[PDB]
């Protein structure tokens, strides 16, 4: 369990597979998600399989399938700021300690 | 030397105390409790200043008028003198008039 | 009791300041203090003076033999500086003689030898090395570092620089950090001699020039406690020097010293060193 | 003097006129500034920490 | 005493850290120290201007001494070094008179040459060839 | 004033400009708390300006201690043994950057 996420290279064909299974036509980027049941089923399957759930704040922002696609292909990574700086290729005169 | 030599023993503050965690509750009991009670029926204190603010003269006048029948004799005399002084002060002393 | 916390805290810090001034702690070495990493600081010492070092050679150039003896003594409860130290001292003495002979050609060998001895002596090397973070990086037994150990580590640093990046770069290092210590300092503050009159007479016979005559040119208050005797040193009725003094003997001594300075090229008005 | 009296009249009155139109527009355009959400949320940033 | 002052030792010590070198009870008692330290800061602020004035007076005294040593006077030296477009100030002239006396003798000779050329120019009035040192260099 | 204060003559460390110029600053020691508003700007300094500052001048060793401090500190140690400890309490990134460049430039 972590918010560490990397978007898979086959996010697309997985996501055509899931939108096919929940329902269909061409131009499927423009499928409306105004119905609550279909959007619930889609996002529940995506969160169950990919291990990443849409937060409550971004839940109204996705109205088409294309917003669901643009949400899942951003890398959300997490670590402590010490691991952020220490892996940022420091020049050899920074020594950063973490007394925590 | 008017300063202490040693640091005082530390003030342990429990931010999740019983009063602190449940502070503020039922302050919106009117707007979403069908208006059966006011928030001002929640505050506890003196009888004469439950749900009412004023300056010192209005507070002393209200304290006299509401609970002066059962106040102590020297406390009542002090309050009468205080109301007399504050009446002489708010109405004859000042800069803005 | 005045309630509060910040005033008592500030007073505690001020009392700790007074305690640190009144009975100050013995000077502990910098390596036994917080915020210290030896490798990054050796790299920064390399980059500080604007050249490159081989890091293993510099690490060996900072390790004294007394440190090995001490840590084996503590072990019962590493390469030293040596070959680097004689390498550095040998090349430093040769380069300093080369620099002092190229610019100041008329000087005798004894004077140049004593100038080189002064520039590699304990005083000026321990003054330079304590202002280049050599003592902080020096790994020794005790603190503060004794002057012989500090001089040995400084010449080990010069030797490591030699083996790292060549005689021209090491010559520039010596030029920038040892020749520059001669600035504003006169000759006989550096090469201390006794009886300068005899040295002047010998040097004057070396040029096939007649013996100088001491001759009182100027004077003021001859019988007061504060005289001014200007003894000039003449040769064939043309002076080689003139010098002041409180009495005639010290004035003649100063005239001989001024003649020695003028003959050898240490006038105060000489050409400055070019950098 | 370079000209007589009768020549000076109205020769620079136009500049005085639009100079006062400029200072009048300056006096009649003083009004409270725009308020943004960005400054208030910038104040919300005062508890930003590390992770 | 709901909130009386806890941080009063440090204000007294902020004033008294300036008065530690005074004489008598000014260096100890806060009242006398406040009066003397306010006066001392005022004296510092005015003494910057006084320092400039006294230092220029010192330079003028030194230049007067050296030019009198060469036989001239200070007004002749300045008013005749200005006329050759030698725009040195008194500080440099005074330090030159101390440390480098032959350059000061050259400056004195130059000023005397300009003085004599000015005397020759203002005596024979009319169109005359100007002195060699008397020429000015225009700047456009 | 000047009589209540010690004075010195203008000088350099080891004739600092004759042969070569030597960066007179050795070290710098920020103590930057993970949670605390006082060091908030200092936190952003460590996010933004410290790597560029160190790559601008490699002779200076920079330590970010990141202890749970209350007032953050920059400690500039110099070649002649001097220590100048300065408080970056309640300062923005720009004032901290100018102060750190002030410490780095001077002797
Ligand atoms: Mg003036």
């Amino acid at each position: 369990r972590s918010r560490a996420y990397t978007p898979p290279e086959d996010l697309q064909s997985r996501l055509e597979s899931y939108v096919k299974e929940v329902f269909l036509p061409s131009n499927w980027q423009d499928i409306s998600l105004e119905d609550s049941r279909l959007k619930f089923n889609l996002l529940a399957h995506l969160a169950d399989d990919l291990g990443h759930v849409v937060p409550n704040s971004r839940l109204h922002q996705m109205c088409r399938v294309r917003d669901v696609l643009d949400f899942y292909n951003v890398p959300i990574q997490d670590r402590s700021k010490f691991d952020e700086l220490s892996a940022s290729n420091l020049p050899p005169n920074l020594k950063i300690t973490w007394s925590y | 030397i008017g300063i202490r030599l040693t640091l005082p023993p530390p003030k342990v503050v429990d931010r999740w105390n019983e009063k602190r965690a449940m502070f503020g509750v039922y302050d919106n009991i009117g707007i979403l409790g069908n208006f059966e009670k006011h928030p001002k029926e929640l505050i506890r204190g003196p009888i004469w200043l439950r749900g009412w603010k004023g300056n010192e003269l209005q507070r002393c006048i209200r304290k006299r008028k509401m609970v002066g029948s059962r106040m102590f004799a020297d406390d009542l005399h002090n309050l009468n003198k205080r109301i007399r002084y504050l009446y002489k002060h708010f109405n004859r002393h000042g800069k803005f008039r | 009791v005045k309630k509060g916390f910040r005033a008592a805290f500030r007073f505690q810090k001020e009392l700790e300041r007074q305690r640190l001034l009144r009975c100050p702690p013995p000077p502990v070495r910098r390596s036994e203090k917080p915020n210290w990493d030896y490798h990054a600081e050796i790299q920064a010492f390399g980059h500080r003076l604007q050249e490159n070092f081989s890091l293993d050679l510099l690490k060996t150039a900072f390790v004294n033999s007394c440190y090995i003896k001490s840590e084996e003594a503590k072990r019962q409860q590493l390469k030293s500086n040596q070959e680097l130290s004689e390498q550095g001292t040998s090349f430093s003495q040769t380069c300093l003689t080369q620099f002092l002979e190229d610019e100041y050609p008329d000087m005798p060998t004894e004077g140049i030898k004593n100038l080189v001895d002064f520039l590699t002596g304990e005083e000026v090397v321990c003054h330079v090395a304590r202002n280049l973070a050599v003592e902080q990086l020096t790994l020794s037994e005790e603190f503060p570092v004794p002057p012989a150990v500090l001089q040995q580590t400084f010449f080990a640093v010069i030797g490591a620089l030699l083996q790292s990046s060549g005689p021209e770069r090491t010559a520039l290092f010596i030029r920038d950090f040892l020749i520059t210590q001669m600035t504003g300092k006169e000759l006989f503050e550096m090469w201390k001699i006794i009886n300068p009159m005899g040295l002047l007479v010998e040097e004057l016979k070396k040029r096939n020039v007649s013996a100088p005559e001491s001759r009182l040119t100027r004077q003021s208050g001859g019988t007061t406690a504060l005289p001014l005797y200007f003894v000039g040193l003449y040769c064939d009725k043309k002076l080689i020097a003139e010098g002041p003094g409180e009495t005639v003997l010290v004035a003649e001594e100063e005239a001989a010293r001024v003649a020695l300075r003028k003959l050898y090229g240490f006038t105060e008005n000489r050409r400055p060193w070019n950098y | 003097p370079y000209m007589t009296r009768e020549q000076e009249r109205g020769h620079a009155a136009v500049r005085r006129r639009e100079a006062f139109e400029a200072i009048k527009a300056a006096a009649t355009s003083k009004f409270p500034p725009h308020r943004f959400i960005a400054d208030q949320l910038d104040h919300l940033n005062v508890t930003k920490k590390w992770s | 005493l709901r909130n009386r002052v806890t941080d009063r030792y440090f204000r007294i010590q902020e004033v008294l850290k300036h008065a530690r070198h005074f004489r008598g009870r000014k260096n100890r008692c806060y009242r006398l120290a406040v009066r003397t330290v306010i006066r001392a800061f005022v004296k510092c602020t005015k003494a910057r201007y006084l320092k400039k004035k006294n230092m220029r007076t010192l330079w003028i005294n030194r230049i007067t001494a050296a030019s009198q040593e060469h036989g001239l006077k200070y007004p002749a030296l300045i008013g005749n070094l200005v006329k050759c477009q030698v725009e040195l100030n008194r500080k440099v002239l005074a330090d030159l008179a101390i440390y480098e006396p032959k350059t000061f003798k050259s400056l004195a000779a130059l000023a005397s040459r300009r003085r004599h050329e000015g005397f020759a120019a203002a005596l024979g009035d009319g169109k005359e060839p100007e002195g060699i040192f008397s020429r000015v260099v225009q700047y456009h | 004033t000047a009589r209540g204060t010690p004075s010195r003559f203008l000088a350099s460390v080891l004739h600092n400009g004759l042969g070569r110029y030597v960066q007179q600053l050795q070290r710098l020691s920020f103590s930057v708390s993970r949670d605390g508003a006082s060091s908030r700007g200092a936190r952003e300094f460590v996010e933004r300006e410290v790597i560029d500052f160190a790559r601008r001048n490699p002779g200076v060793v920079i330590y970010v201690n990141s202890r749970p401090c209350c007032v953050p500190r920059v400690v500039a140690e110099y070649l002649n043994g001097a220590v100048r400890e300065e408080s970056i309490h309640c300062k923005s990134v720009e004032e901290i950057s100018t102060l750190v460049q002030k410490l780095a430039d001077q002797s």
